[PDB]
């Protein structure tokens, strides 16, 4: 099961997904 | 935070354009 | 074969891997 | 650019590192 | 086709919605 | 590079993200 | 560890590797 | 079902083939 | 497109889902 | 949240990218 | 090689059985 | 192991290189 340290690399797949031309600010540390 | 309000049961799409760039 | 647009979703998983500890900004706009 | 230059043949360790935060 | 349109260079959402459920 | 295969394997990630509470049908033959 | 609404984003990538020249229908609902 | 008896402990190969098309 | 280098990681995840109680070993080499 | 069957292929991804030009042994078995 | 004759077009399911262990 | 001390919590860098080749 991991944890966020592998969670958060399909998180971010989403992330930019919904920002598609835009950017965005990742921080897995909270 | 970002990570843990969205690794837990996925956040909702307002909340992720807050993070947006 | 795609694009960057879901290239970039694993650019993001080796990124914050290096970071570890630590965030960065992603901005699959360049 | 950041997605460029990665996306092509891969960035070297040094070069993620000026993105980290 | 729904693979062929979409692999090449991503399509478009209102595209996609026509194979959602 | 890789194909089709392996590239729709994510395209369905997006594909069902659109959906959400919705599913779809997949079919990597076209 | 997220959810279905991640998890079933890899179930698919196996779902339609043993269909291979076949598709298949996925709903993330059940 | 299909996601729900997969996402848990994964399904066997025959069970899947059922939701192949 | 990127190279062998991120499209390996997918290739592992097909090739060790055959083997399925079995190992494999990767070199991401040639 | 599935279980190692596929929580693995994720863990490789990392590992040959510690590796890079060289590759290592995975076996999904413990 | 492994991922050479892989990573272009795919492999059979032979072919990577021979280097499961 | 391998895959049991690192789908836990995560391995150590030092610790995979033990696997590699």
């Amino acid at each position: 099961f991991v944890n966020q340290h592998l969670c958060g690399s399909h998180l971010v797949e989403a992330l930019y997904l919904v920002c598609g031309e835009r950017g965005f600010f990742y921080t897995p540390k909270t | 935070g970002i990570v843990e309000q969205c690794c837990t049961s996925i956040c909702s799409l307002y909340q992720l354009e807050n993070y947006c760039n």
